[PDB]
């Protein structure tokens, strides 16, 4: 992709994530599960609302008619008339097709920078109690149970608590 | 004697109008003129159109 996440070092996507679109994955000795962070999900609802209420807004319905036939005399502004629905035609049709086009790649290179920058906020607050092991996954050097789990989703993470709980597993190795 | 179709020579071109509530339609003439029969009196809705369809 565009961000390298979707389809980069993240190679594929869970299923059981039923929640949300973008979220965390633990393991701990409690027990594991799946759980989608609402920060990210939420915006990104609102933002692709936006981006599709954006395009589909002002393309309001319209009042048409079959309109009066052309008789004999009346060829040169039948062919004007032809001329301008043909226009029109060729105008939109072409317009239509290129917008989706180009907005599809950008809506995919959405969510692609919105794993990238939570992937990027669980990396910089565990720092070196943890160990990047690829795949958008964190092995923990320290003991992380569901409180200490919950405490990097919801973003009030404490490096300082489990510091020398890691460093000895670190210099272990 | 113009190209006969339908087997006559002769032609009927055909004319409208629309007579205005509270006006006179002055029928005069000295010959070759078809007369309506029925009427219709009706009031128009918008312009909608005719579709060309065996739908």
């Amino acid at each position: 992709g565009l961000f390298g996440a979707i389809a980069g070092f993240i190679e594929g996507g869970w299923t059981g994530m039923v929640d949300g679109w973008y979220g965390y994955h633990h393991q701990n000795e409690q027990g594991s599960g799946y759980a989608a962070d609402l920060k990210s999900t939420q915006n990104a609802i609102d933002g692709i609302t936006n981006k599709v209420n954006s395009v589909i807004e002002k393309m309001n319905t319209q009042f048409t008619a079959v309109g009066k036939e052309f008789n004999h005399l009346e060829k040169r502004i039948e062919n004007l008339n032809k001329k301008v629905d043909d226009g029109f035609l060729d105008i939109w049709t072409y317009n239509a097709e290129l917008l989706v086009l180009l907005e599809n790649e950008r809506t995919l290179d959405y969510h692609d920078s919105n794993v990238k920058n939570l992937y990027e906020k669980v990396r910089s607050q565990l720092k070196n109690n943890a160990k990047e092991i690829g795949n958008g996954c964190f092995e923990f050097y320290h003991k992380c149970d569901n409180t200490c789990m919950e405490s990097v989703k919801n973003g009030t993470y404490d490096y300082p608590k489990y510091s020398e709980e890691a460093k000895l597993n670190r210099e272990e190795i | 004697i113009r190209p006969k179709v339908r087997d006559q020579e002769g032609r009927m071109n055909y004319y409208w109008t629309l007579v205005e509530p509270g006006d006179k339609i002055t029928f005069e003439a000295t010959g070759n003129l078809v007369v309506p029969r029925y009427a219709f009196a009706m009031e128009r809705n918008a312009g909608s159109g005719i579709i060309i369809s065996d739908t």
